[PDB]
């Protein structure tokens, strides 16, 4: 991972927030660091650029200039300060490494910002194993349900990633200021339960990752 | 002289390209905003070619541009006073 | 990639008249357009170069006009030998591009078809087939209705027609008609007829032969 | 502020076929367009740079075409793994801008 | 003939093919050799250029780049290698001599490529002489029928070209992976049969040219 | 000197025109792609006229262009230092 930014933040409406982007690899004199914003279901909105070494930053003319860019010349980390937010300001925020030649070669993973007055809630993972009398086809489907977390998002993994064959993580639904999603995985009925299968649900906003082995119904 | 006026032209032609991108980035409209074509621009300036590809729009970009003209035309009024002696010397000998 | 746009697609005209194919470019190319004629079955052939200059060996009918984004190939008179597709091609920016093309048609006087019917050659029957070919030659307009009959009864099968594109000696069309049977089948009928209902003739023009 | 305009918005196609997303700029930018793919939940990812040049590590299906105000990302074949949004981005005049985006359905 | 290219090729789908263009006349240093493609009933599609002397070739940006250009600097012949073809790739292929000034002064005759898995078949020419009792007008019409050949095309000539007055060669029709066309010629009923009339049907794809005198019905 | 700096300008002005077409053909957009106007372009470059007709877009075309400037401006900073002596000598005598 080259550009590296936190997972998720939660800001009270009207409050400020600072966003980071530490970047291993090279740290050239001429490098520029850009920030792009993706409102849900929207395109990519450029916000502005900063050359860290020299120190200057230029912002997007057209948008309501809420933010300001900074950098740490001998930490290889750059910052962006969004000041007094609304709920129009909730989105994913990417940093990008433009070499100075005009394209964004490298992208960060993206930071999810949710501006609400709700309280932060870790998730509740529950296993989903087939019923005690479901006739087993060649492939068996099983999952786990992450329920009642806030704010978005959650990284859902199976066996901590070794088994990525046949997975669908479903979109979260909202309800009374808490979310809910599920994940689905599929393995050969020959290999399971003779092979053990666990789903790992990281939740960046609360700094809680949790494990649940999908065992049969004992 | 020999390759001395030469070298100074190239210091100008890099710093000229570098500072050009810095000054012009931020002004809505500028074309002089990537380090490649900014370099080609400083040659199109040191040499008085005036092809019409790029040029600055910001005040500071124009200041960068003037320095390239002065420090370049001078260098080149001496790189070209120097390339003209040794090759004419070579073929006149 | 520059767009050359030749409107119209087809061009009707009466012989001896003037005619002008427009070409229109998607941006200014000054004068770096060139015109090519391509007749039926033949390769293309340079006509005008640099939008006005003429080529040595090209009839003085052809005249190059235009500059900018509007260009014009023009023929000061028309005769039957100029029936072809016509293409432009800009050479001002890479890549070189071509136009969509324009075909030239000639409104002429209506002419009635020459009908010819041909029995299957002696050599042909010696293998296992006997096709009857029927030529309609040199009619105008190109809309003509062939009709086969065996012994007076109307056969609708084993029939392959082919139309020539407008010939460029007279501005007229022609049409063939293969009649695919077997040698076996050809033997147990006596008559074979060919009927062409054309604009010129309310009375249909007819031809036939009899193996017996 | 230059306008990149990707028509159409969505693109249907049968697998193995060719496909071409148009991008059209509000003025001439020569060749300083670049194409980005962004799948579901993932960050964007450079595909073609300078409107024709390819990126090292990109399937040879992707082919960059165009110059001027008309540009074209093209995939010489299609398979199931290419389902994503696709964005263009001009780097010819400040500020850098992005396209509206095109999603690919199969 | 200046630019000079073969008549017709036949390629199995998926196979490769090489195309030639030997050019007498001058062989200037600055000459470029272009290739244009004409799908049936379509316009002219530029494919790409090559300067033979120096050695570089540039292809059409927009089309699926299947081909590659080469040359033989001291044979005055240039080549084009189309690799793994479909039936979308069947067309006529011209070479052109651009002097370096922007127009195609000289054109080849064009090579017809047919990508199919069918087998190559020489033609069967049959004479067409008037019936034994057709009343002879001032002009008499007669022809010859080329039947069951593959692939296209066939050069149809009369008396090997000396009699080109009043000829129509008709388009081929297709049927069960074989073609069929006819030709028509017209002479004064005074001169024929007192003058002898033959149709010569070259078929480039099979390398077979054949002769048939149209005699009366003996 | 006499016609020696002159001749070298013309070697550059041909090879400059020739290589220009070679480098620029293949880049979508280039105008510098026929041997005539490529030649006129190398004069518009050797002489610093900067009329704005043609110019290169490829990297290598720009490299060809730089050589024309250096080798041309130098030649011409000597063809024109030479045409200026003999005609002023002629009319001052």
């Amino acid at each position: 991972v080259q550009l590296q930014q936190p997972g998720a933040e939660l800001v009270k409406p009207g409050a400020s927030v600072k966003l980071s982007c530490k970047a291993s690899g090279y740290t050239f004199t001429s490098d520029w660091i850009h920030w792009v914003k993706q409102r849900p279901g929207h395109g990519l909105e450029w916000i502005g650029e900063i050359i860290p070494s020299y120190g200057r930053a230029n912002y997007n003319e057209k948008i309501q200039k809420k933010a300001t860019l900074t950098a740490d010349k001998s930490s290889s980390t750059a910052f962006m300060q969004l000041s007094s937010l609304t709920s129009e300001d909730s989105a994913v925020y990417y940093c990008a490494r433009e070499r100075g030649d005009g394209y964004f070669a490298v992208w960060g993973a993206g930071t999810t910002v949710t501006v609400s007055s709700a309280k932060t809630t870790p998730p509740s993972v529950y296993p989903l194993a087939p019923g005690s009398a479901a006739q087993t086809n060649s492939m068996v489907t099983l999952g786990c349900l992450v329920k009642g977390y806030f704010p978005e998002p959650v990284t859902v993994t199976w066996n901590s990633g070794s088994l990525s064959s046949g997975v669908h993580t479903f979109p979260a639904v909202l309800q009374s200021d808490l979310y809910t999603l599920s994940s689905s995985v599929t393995v050969p009925s020959s290999s399971w339960p003779s092979e053990t299968v666990t789903c790992n649900v990281a939740h960046p906003a609360s700094s809680t990752k949790v494990d649940k082995k999908i065992v049969p119904r004992d | 002289a020999a390759g001395a006026a030469t070298v100074l032209l190239v210091i100008v032609l890099l710093a000229g390209s570098y500072l050009a991108v810095l000054a012009e980035r931020g002004a809505p409209g500028a074309q002089l905003i990537t380090y490649p074509r900014a370099l080609w621009w400083s040659v199109e300036t040191a040499t008085t070619v005036g092809y019409g590809d790029l040029y600055p729009v910001t005040l500071w970009g124009r200041l960068v541009a003037v320095v390239v003209m002065v420090a370049g035309i001078t260098s080149f009024g001496l790189v070209t006073a120097a390339l003209a002696t040794w090759f004419v010397g070579r073929e006149q000998e | 990639d520059i767009l050359l746009t030749q409107s119209p697609a087809i061009l009707s005209v009466s012989p001896g008249e003037r005619v002008s194919f427009s070409c229109r470019a998607s941006q200014s190319i000054g004068t770096d357009i060139h015109w090519y004629q391509q007749r039926t079955n033949g390769s293309p052939r340079l006509l005008i170069k640099y939008a006005s200059e003429s080529i040595s060996g090209i009839p003085s009918r052809f005249s190059g006009s235009g500059s900018g984004t509007d260009f014009t190939l023009s023929i000061n008179s028309v005769e039957s030998e100029d029936i072809a597709n016509y293409y432009c091609q800009q050479s001002n920016r890479w890549p070189f591009t071509f136009g969509s093309g324009t075909k030239l048609e000639i409104k002429r006087a209506d002419a009635a078809p020459t009908v010819s019917i041909f029995p299957p050659s002696s050599e042909q029957l010696t293998s296992g087939g006997a096709s009857v070919v029927c030529f309609l030659n040199n009619f105008y307009p190109k809309d003509i209705n062939v009709k086969w009959k065996i012994d007076g009864s109307e056969r609708q099968n084993g029939v392959l027609n082919s139309w020539t594109d407008q010939d460029s000696k007279d501005s007229t069309y022609s049409m063939s008609s293969t009649l695919t049977l077997t040698k076996d089948e050809y033997e147990r009928h006596n008559s074979y007829t060919c009927e062409a209902t054309h604009k010129t003739s309310t009375s249909p023009i007819v031809k036939s032969f009899n193996r017996n």
